[PDB]
RNA sequence: AUGGAGAGG
């Protein structure tokens, strides 16, 4: 497993990555200082000697250059300390050992590598300074942020081997994803809560923008389309430019909800040919789901013109949001005067219930759930009634933030936030609990040294009444830190335990391959399945379509 | 537990029944029990499933259970995958582990078992039975240095 | 006179409060950059160490040196040691200046940017002599020394520009603001109950007339004033700093014009 | 990384001029993404900033001990008589531009820690070099000019792809491949080839 | 021994997998300056040129599938249909 | 070509759905009592109280890039207050007798309602939606 | 350390302004934020940079060698 | 360590032009110039100028990546008007109100006190 | 004097701890809506009363501010790195000879503290910048 | 340093759970991640 | 041809069920030359569509139930991650038994 | 080469 499975390997490279707004998809942005000490074998031919001898001459500092030369004996001669470094003269067949390039194919990794699209081949770009650069879009199937994540990255040394990458590994052709049957990347964090904003009813922009954010897509037609508002003035709408980048005879409907076609409410969305006609653009749509942009434009034009969709989505909706602006203060936590007197009585109301509950099951009155014990059910009941009244005000809450509060546009655009977010922040972070039940008696028959013994009641057993914003109190806090211990515990434990199933999987279903027979077989030649996956199909090209046989009125289906 | 059915005009209709949930498995016997529909009862056991239906049925099952964890935490891997699991695991006959227990034992090339868990005892007495290795396993042309019969290495170029 | 109109409103030594009525955005932008990134100086960019036995560290002094403004008054005089045809530097491109430090006494003997000592030759130029807007007029404090301290070094000024490095920088800060009745509805105010009351009311205000509810958008208007405040650190007066901004503004947008002319030729 | 768990790397520095600012010529040192605010739930940054820019302008220590009854209002109306918007908003001018902001932005001082963890101490790329004893295989470790390992992880990634000369090319032309001889009859590396 | 050119059972589409190592096979003998059977038009890079080489159905080269059971049937990159 | 459709609408409902530079607005024709309007209005630009009375058009002209308003020379064919540019996407068939149209002018939405009209609306592209006070 | 040359945000130039600080407060009793004000540090960018500024030199020139 | 020098922001490299006039092949009358060692301080002042010319169709620049001191802008000018005319009097343009905001300023200047 | 017990775990097990010591009647006995929700000396009947609650925190979480408006796991991630922040470690660390020493240029004494940080002499020796802070998307980057 | 010097090691049924008797004794919040989380304690 | 014909199968009834006779003229109001293309491409794009000889399809389905397992992480059974564990391992003694009963 | 400690995603 060290030294065969395995082995440590030449022509490789590790450093912090960034993100880059600027980079294209499959591009990724290498430090000089490291294109500088990376090589290629590249064959003396008489279509490259120019530029070959040239790399020769600008010897190994800076790029672009080679390092070495491998003549006919297969010598090795190196431009770094030789009395002939200046004055070579290439014949036909010989090794100049190169430097990385630009669109040089790499194999680019984020460990663990879990699935394929850990390891993609990207297009080499050469940069300064020295973190590897990555599109935003690609973050996702390396799970890679840059809160100092680093990276490897592979550079192939045969002819072939470059092909099987290009070919085989490259960015573009694992957008969409036989894991799943659909996109793996999407349009996130920045770009996704821009794009929604930039498509409101109420975004408009004026000619000077519009001319920037029309230059700003490479794929332009530099025709200035006809300004949805005219008299007396052009203001040209979100949805209008945005449509820029999206390629044409692509199609798309999708009815979300109160979608009636008339979108009160701009809900859903319908892209008539490269145009999107209404609805506002969020996570539904360029995100990676399954019946949106990214699928169709990937399957109807191509990776290439898919990967290149990436590019210019971005580039508009990061230069229109560079010059809109967006933030978060404490004031998008901040639910109303009302609203907090609310919130507090609602909590109230459920602290009062659990009283009468507990009064109640005091008094012997309280009757067993069939199949539990008397003690069970009470828990059972009063962590719902606290929960319920978590839940309560939260919604509470989250109904008072308008839409101009910035937790509220996140979850909005799907960025990131949700629901619970917004509720423990501003009404009541809830009930703590470990190992599913809620806080223990640590000490005799109570849970802290400064409550009576046999105290059941809400906040004693770790119900923070409080929220974030409050401040929890001693007691709140120091249970809402045994529970938030456990998280810590079973996410190191998780990460144990997935990390082990993985290596047996893929150890037990490694030699399974589909045969020139359509059969899935083994080093054995067993059959497995006789019909890969009973259909014959590859995952990538599968989508989720209604069979319309199945359903309606025997008379409709009869019309 | 609430129901799709066909209705008596076409339509699919909400037709809630009464369901009833066990602590405890004995499939054997209360499928038996006179009242209920034998042809519908489920354990989340399909260790068990696998002994009173049979092989096929248990196939069926560990697969709805696979299935089961990764629909609850949200996600959503495709079918042919999950099958593929279920499939090797049932081909040899019952339920066959994804441990030294199970595939590891499987008559494959030495070099490739010894690749996972007992790395010396499988080479031993592979040593003492005088086996022979095809060499078509993926991870003992690793071992070799060879191009393995993997996508392009699955068949043969010429002129 | 003519375009673009100024109104001084206060005026001082290290201020101009002032409004800049009848520019495009852009232009009024543009000046503002320039005034931070592109009008030259002259400040320390080397330091040949002699003796350092002070508690700080070589470079850790040779920086604040860099950050210590001298006068580049007559800097359009000076010559970017890039561009002039001496090896290293000169007197036509470069002032060199000397600091000497020992503690004599028993208490902490401080540092000043006083005891800075010009050696090259200024040959008249109005250059190199640090600003001291200090009260007791010793600005800046380099350094402390204990009893048996020393600390002997030379330093080099060379011209540069901020866009370099932010020693260079003329300017301190340029305070900038348009419409302070969002009547252009440049921003959308985010609000509790009540944006008017929550938000504060810009003190250029008074200046602009309030807008009248009786009223609908005007949709047509442009930006049109600007109230701006050069804050200058004192290598160069004030007025200047927005004069030369002016200046080097529209002396780069006119290479561009010359480079035209330079392709042309056949 | 700030002091509650909001840590990040630098992707790009920006000079005064092309930094977004305040109306008063304040600018950020420093800008942070609205992203990492609503799912890690760190109130508290978002509460230091505010104290702490009052406790600027006052000229007096913010308190942010724990158990207190300081309070977001309380700050706030602080923050108030000091003119500024009472939630740490601030109407900002993008500085490419010289347009207003459509948006207000969060702004004020936050204490900021710079980590250990710098760029010019990890960066690593080799191409040839070092090689064990033993094994033949290149050496661990940046500080000993060592490869970075293929493990089985990233072996399996290729062999999904279906890359197999590339697998084998990872595993042999990089790394240690090694030419024995064999014999006709045994099959052992038992052969004394007198090679030349 | 081997098997009938009639009665060949496989996809007479090229795989993914035939097609890079064709390309790359191909790009490596172009690389090594062996004889380029195209135009060119000003395309000097051994991979562009094997793909230009392959949309002419202009390469040699001969696949030899193989079958579970050792059995194999022969395609002419001549004769595969290559979409994709 | 020429003219598509002309008519005078009466306002009866306008609606700002959480937003402040559109209203979605409600028209009936003080001609045709099988005829309404629905229209999504920049309120902002060209503000519409109720009970209100809109000169409403659909003309195709007055594609090329579009040049700014050149128009100090040109033909503005127009003369109105309010003017947009839209698509059409979806022709609806109410009744025998009636028959509706769905405009998008930048993702601001039309739909129109009467029975006569389809005879002269065409499936885009052009569709210069204009209106007078 | 010692002072700062200058502000890190705006650029102002705080480095003699430490003194006079340290007199503002001990000399004539005043409160900081009042002392701030007088040495005419208004915006509070170049503001904290004082305020917040420890002056470990003191404690450094305390080793004899 | 890998960092570029300082200077490469506005000094000019090895054989780089400070303007480079393309066509544009998309539209007709259309061009697209490189600005080598410039930033929005330039570009945003052209173009917006350029923007008052009643002779201009289309006018925009853009900063392809930060990293680097450069823009490329790009212009369309109506049948008959040379786009490098449509430059040429728009940085005129700006000169000339340039000039009068100085004198502007200094005699502005000169009637002051403190 | 005995004003002031030691007490260990098992100890603890037999005693009522006040957590405020006004919660001592006192005697009690028109909120603030803002303030944080506080339950009551509904125990009349103490033993011993906690010092200050804040002090039930170690050495690195004693750094963090309003710790309690934190998702407790974000308090741990802190108290893990202000390990690695980077400043003034000592005042001799001219005249020690460390494989690795780094030291910040201009450390600053934070403008948001704890009580705790006092007898943390972290003030004195602080490890961070007070820096000039906006949350906002720009350039994206 | 000052962390260094107030560190709890503990070798090898629920021993990295934050418990209730550790109010005022162990911090709450201070404790390495990943493998040794809730073994390794500060005072 | 027997395996070939149920491959097929559920495609087909998509396929029948659209490309219906009814449907073709009343509801898309196709045509001829048109209705040969929307022909032509399903045959090709479904040709397209099946899974291409020697493609490792094993490790693909071990990394596509491996990795969303990475990301499992939280009332009755046992489920997610421990779940998983027991599955695998063909758990003799499971911690949630349980009948479902019709 | 052993062995060990702390830390990074
Ligand atoms: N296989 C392993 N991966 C690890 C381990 N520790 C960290 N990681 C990886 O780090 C990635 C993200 O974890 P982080 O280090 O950012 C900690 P956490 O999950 O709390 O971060 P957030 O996603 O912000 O909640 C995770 O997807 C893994 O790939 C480990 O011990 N084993
Ligand atoms: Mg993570
Ligand atoms: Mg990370
Ligand atoms: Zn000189
Ligand atoms: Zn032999
Ligand atoms: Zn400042």
């Amino acid at each position: 497993r060290g030294n065969l499975m395995g082995k440590r390997v030449d022509f490789s490279a590790r450093t912090v990555i960034s993100g880059d707004p600027n980079l294209e998809l499959d591009q990724v942005g290498v430090p000089k200082s490291i294109a500088k000490t990376l090589t290629y074998p590249e064959v003396v031919t008489p279509y490259n000697i120019d530029r070959l001898t040239q790399l020769v001459r600008n010897g190994p500092n800076e790029h672009p250059g080679a390092k070495y030369v491998i003549r006919d004996s297969g010598d090795r001669i190196d431009l770094r300390y030789s009395k002939r470094a200046g004055d070579i003269q290439l014949q036909y067949g010989w090794k100049v050992e190169r430097h990385i390039m630009d669109n040089d194919p790499v194999l680019f990794n984020r460990q663990p590598s879990l699935h394929k699209m850990s390891m993609m081949a990207h297009r080499v770009k050469v940069i300064p300074y020295s973190t590897f650069r990555l599109n935003l879009s690609v973050t996702s199937p390396y799970n890679a942020d840059f809160d100092g994540d680093e990276m490897n990255l592979h550079v192939p040394q045969s002819e072939e081997t470059r092909a099987e990458l290009s070919q085989l590994c490259a960015v573009p052709l694992q957008i969409v994803s036989p894991q799943s049957n659909k996109p793996c990347m999407g349009i996130v964090q920045d770009t996704l809560c821009g794009i929604r904003k930039l498509t409101l009813r109420d975004t408009f922009i004026e000619l000077d923008q519009v001319l920037n954010m029309l230059y700003w897509v490479p794929d332009w037609d530099g025709v200035i389309p006809t300004p949805a508002i005219i008299k007396p003035k052009p203001l040209w709408s979100g949805k209008q430019i945005l449509s820029v980048a999206i390629p044409n005879g692509i199609h798309l409907q999708r009815f979300d909800e109160g979608t009636t076609l008339l979108s009160p409410k701009d809900n859903g969305m319908l892209i008539i040919d490269g145009q999107i006609i209404f609805g506002v653009v969020e996570k539904k749509t360029v995100g990676s789901s399954n019946g949106g942009l990214i699928h169709v434009v990937t399957r109807e034009k191509g990776p290439q013109v898919c990967a290149k969709l990436f590019g210019n989505i971005q580039k508009v909706v990061n230069f229109w949001l560079l010059h809109n602006g967006f933030s978060t203060g404490i004031g998008d936590t901040i639910a109303d005067g009302p609203t907090m007197r609310e919130i507090t009585e609602t909590i109230a109301e459920a602290k009062k219930k659990v009283l009468d509950v507990t009064k109640e099951a005091q008094a012997n009155l309280l009757t067993a759930k069939h199949g539990m014990t008397l003690r069970e059910s009470f828990e059972d009941n009063v962590v719902r009634f606290l929960n319920e009244a978590r839940d309560k005000a939260g919604r509470l809450a989250e109904v008072n933030l308008k839409d101009l509060n910035n937790v509220k546009q996140m979850v909005m655009a799907g960025s990131k936030g949700s629901f619970i977010n917004i509720a423990q922040m501003s009404a009541c972070v809830g009930q703590q609990s470990v190992e599913g039940k809620r806080i223990a008696f640590g000490f005799v028959d109570r849970t802290l040294p400064h409550f009576s013994k046999d105290d059941y009641s809400p906040e004693s057993k770790g119900f923070v009444e409080n929220s974030y914003l409050r401040g929890l109190t001693p007691q709140e806090f120091f249970f809402h830190a045994m529970g938030g211990r456990e998280g810590l515990i079973d996410t190191a434990v998780k990460t144990a335990e997935t990390g082990y199933i993985q290596r047996r999987l893929v150890k037990a279903l490694e030699d399974i391959m589909v045969h020139y027979d359509n059969t899935t077989r083994n080093s054995l030649g067993n059959v497995i399945q006789f019909i890969y996956g009973e259909d014959g199909m590859d995952a990538a090209h599968i989508e989720k379509q209604s069979l319309d046989t199945i359903g309606g009125s025997d008379a409709a289906f009869e019309k | 537990y609430d129901r799709k059915v066909p209705s008596p005009t076409g339509e699919y209709v909400k037709e809630p029944e009464w369901v009833l949930e066990t602590d405890g498995v004995n499939l054997s016997e209360v499928m038996t029990v006179p009242g209920i529909d034998p042809t519908r009862i489920y354990t989340n056991s399909f260790i068990d499933i696998m002994e009173v239906l049979g092989i096929e049925a248990g196939r069926a099952a560990l697969y709805k259970e696979v299935y089961n964890v990764i629909a609850s935490d949200g996600s959503y891997v495709n079918y042919r995958h999950m099958a593929l699991l279920v499939d090797v695991m049932t081909t040899q006959g019952g339920l066959t582990s994804v441990t030294r227990h199970g595939f590891n034992r499987s008559n494959t090339g030495a070099l490739m078992r010894c690749s996972f868990e007992e790395t010396v005892e499988i080479l031993f007495e592979a040593g003492a039975s005088a086996e022979l290795d095809d060499c078509r396993g993926v991870s003992e042309n690793v071992i070799l240095g060879q191009m393995a019969p993997i996508g392009t290495g699955a068949f043969d170029v010429m002129i | 006179e003519e375009g673009p109109q100024v109104k001084i409103r206060e005026a001082s030594k290290d201020n101009v409060d002032f409004i800049l009525s009848n520019v495009d955005l852009a232009m009024a932008n543009s000046l503002r950059r320039v005034m931070i990134a592109e009008i030259p100086t002259l400040a320390i960019d080397s330091v040949e160490v002699e003796t350092n036995t002070t508690v700080l560290a070589d470079e850790f002094i040779a920086h604040r040196l860099g950050l210590i403004p001298l006068q580049s008054m007559d800097i359009e005089q000076l010559e970017y040691s890039r561009d002039c045809f001496c090896e290293d530097h000169c007197d036509k491109c470069s002032v060199v200046l000397t600091l000497q430090a020992f503690g004599e006494s028993e208490s902490t003997t401080n540092v000043y940017s006083k005891d800075l000592v010009i050696v090259s030759n200024l040959m008249g130029r109005n250059i190199g002599h640090p600003i001291i807007q200090d009260k007791e007029g010793n600005g800046v404090l380099i350094c402390k020394l204990r009893k048996g301290q020393e600390l002997k070094l030379t330093c080099v000024a060379k011209k540069g520009i901020a866009k370099e490095h932010a020693k260079w920088g003329p300017a301190a800060a340029i305070e900038f603001e348009y419409d302070p009745w969002n009547k252009l509805k440049h921003t959308d105010y985010w609000y509790e109950q009540d944006s008017a009351k929550e938000w504060p009311q810009s003190k250029n205000c008074e200046y602009e007339d309030p807008p009248n509810e009786g009223d609908p958008f005007d949709y047509k208007a442009q930006a049109d004033t600007f109230y701006m405040n050069v804050e200058s650190v004192g290598s160069i007066p004030v007025d200047q700093v927005v004069v030369r901004g002016i200046d080097t503004l529209q002396k780069k947008v006119a290479s561009i014009l010359l480079a035209l002319t330079q392709m042309d030729q056949d | 990384a700030s002091r509650h768990g909001q840590k990040g790397t630098i992707g790009i520095t920006y000079r005064r001029e092309d930094m977004p600012f305040t109306a008063e010529g304040i600018v950020p040192d420093l800008i942070i993404n609205p992203h990492a605010i609503p799912s890690r739930m760190t109130v508290a940054h978002l509460i230091e900033c505010l104290l702490s820019k009052v406790a600027a302008l006052s000229g007096n220590e913010g308190d942010a001990s724990p158990f207190t009854d300081i309070t977001v209002e309380g700050i706030s109306k602080l923050l108030r008589e000091h003119g500024y918007q009472s939630r740490g908003f601030e109407v900002m001018y993008n500085g490419h531009t010289g347009k207003k902001l459509m948006a207000q932005i969060f702004f004020g001082p936050t204490y900021y820690q710079r980590l250990r963890h710098m760029v010019d101490d990890k960066i690593h790329a080799r191409a040839r070099g070092p090689m064990q004893v033993l094994t033949r295989q290149p050496v661990e470790g940046r500080s000993r000019d060592g490869g970075l390992r293929f493990g089985e992880m990233e072996r399996d990634c290729m062999i999904a792809h279906g890359a197999a000369s590339f697998l084998k090319e990872r595993l042999m032309e990089a790394s240690d491949a090694f030419r024995v001889h064999i014999c006709g009859i045994c099959g052992l590396m038992t052969v004394i080839a007198k090679l030349n | 021994k081997a098997i009938p050119k009639d009665q060949r059972a496989t996809t007479p589409y090229m795989t993914k997998y035939e097609r890079a190592r064709i390309l790359g096979t191909r790009a490596l003998q172009i690389s090594m300056n062996a004889p380029v059977f195209v135009d060119l038009e000003g395309e000097t890079d051994p991979l562009r040129i094997a793909m230009k080489e392959l949309a002419e159905k202009k390469i040699p080269l001969v696949i030899r599938r193989y079958l579970p059971d050792g059995s194999f049937e022969d395609w002419s990159v001549e004769e595969l249909i290559v979409d994709l | 070509s020429n003219t598509l459709f002309d008519d005078i609408f009466q306002v009866s409902e306008v609606d700002p759905g959480r937003y402040n530079k559109v209203c979605r607005i409600e028209a009936a024709s003080t001609t045709q009592d099988q005829c309404k309007l629905t229209l999504d209005i920049n309120v902002e630009l060209f503000p519409v109280a109720a009970q209100d009375s809109l000169t409403v058009t659909i003309a195709s002209s007055l594609t090329r890039s579009w040049r700014p308003p050149q128009a100090g020379d040109r033909s503005l064919a127009d003369d109105y207050d309010y003017v947009m540019y839209g698509t059409a996407y979806k022709f609806e068939e109410v009744s025998k007798d009636l028959i509706a149209v769905y405009y998008s002018f930048g993702g601001l939405l039309m739909r129109l309602e009467g029975n006569y009209r389809n005879l002269n609306n065409l499936k885009q592209e052009n569709a210069y939606l204009l209106i007078r006070r | 350390m010692i002072v700062p040359v200058r502000c890190f945000s705006c650029g102002k130039v705080v480095g003699d302004k430490w003194e006079s600080y340290l007199n503002l407060l001990q000399e004539d009793e005043l409160d900081e934020g009042t002392a701030l004000s007088r040495l005419g540090l208004k915006r509070y960018c170049c503001r904290r940079m004082i305020l917040t500024h420890v002056d470990l030199i003191e404690k450094f020139l305390r080793y004899n060698p | 360590m890998n960092a570029p020098d300082r200077f490469e922001l506005f000094l000019l490299g090895e054989g780089e032009s400070k303007l480079k006039i393309d066509p544009d092949t998309k539209a007709p009358n259309a061009v697209v110039i490189t600005f080598e060692k410039e930033d929005h301080t330039l570009g945003n002042l052209i173009r917006a100028e350029l923007l008052n010319d009643r002779k201009v169709l289309f006018a925009a620049y853009k900063v392809e990546h930060p990293f680097f001191a450069r823009f490329k802008l790009r212009i369309q000018t109506t049948e008959g008007y040379d786009p490098k005319d449509a430059l040429k009097n728009a940085c005129n343009s700006i000169i000339n109100k340039l000039g009068a905001l100085k004198t502007n300023f200094e005699t502005e200047w000169n009637l002051q006190t403190l | 004097e005995g004003l002031v017990e030691y007490i260990d775990a098992e100890e603890e097990e037999s005693i009522l701890i006040a957590m405020q010591p006004e919660d001592l009647e006192p005697a009690e006995a028109d909120v603030d809506p803002a303030k944080r929700i506080r339950v009551s000396h509904h125990a009349t009947t103490f033993t011993h009363c906690e010092i200050h609650p804040s002090m039930i925190l170690g050495v690195a979480a004693s750094i963090i501010p309003f710790p309690d408006h934190n998702q407790s796991p974000r308090n741990t991630y802190q108290s893990a790195m202000g390990k690695q922040a980077m400043g003034v470690f000592l005042t001799n660390y001219n005249v020690r000879m460390d494989t690795m020493a780094n030291i910040l240029y201009y450390p600053q004494k934070p403008l948001g503290t704890t009580r705790a940080m006092e007898y943390l002499k972290f003030r004195e020796l602080p490890a961070g910048q007070n820096a000039i802070v906006a949350i906002a998307c720009y350039s994206g980057y | 340093t000052l962390s260094h010097l107030r560190r709890t090691n503990t070798p090898i049924a629920k021993p990295r759970q934050l418990h209730n008797t550790h109010w005022g004794l162990v911090c709450p919040a201070e404790t390495p991640e990943g493998q040794a989380c809730g073994l390794v304690k500060n005072l | 041809q027997n395996a070939q014909r149920d491959a097929v199968t559920l495609f087909c009834c998509l396929l029948r069920s659209r490309l219906a006779t009814r449907r073709v003229l009343q509801e898309y109001r196709l045509t001829k030359q048109a209705f040969d293309w929307v022909l032509s491409n399903i045959e090709a794009q479904f040709l397209r569509s099946v899974v291409h000889p020697g493609e490792m399809v094993g490790v693909l389905a071990a990394q596509s139930i491996g990795e969303p397992a990475t990301q499992m992480t939280l009332k009755k059974v046992t489920s997610g991650v421990p779940r998983l564990k027991e599955i695998l391992n063909v758990a003799k003694n499971m911690k949630t038994p349980s009948l479902t009963v019709y």
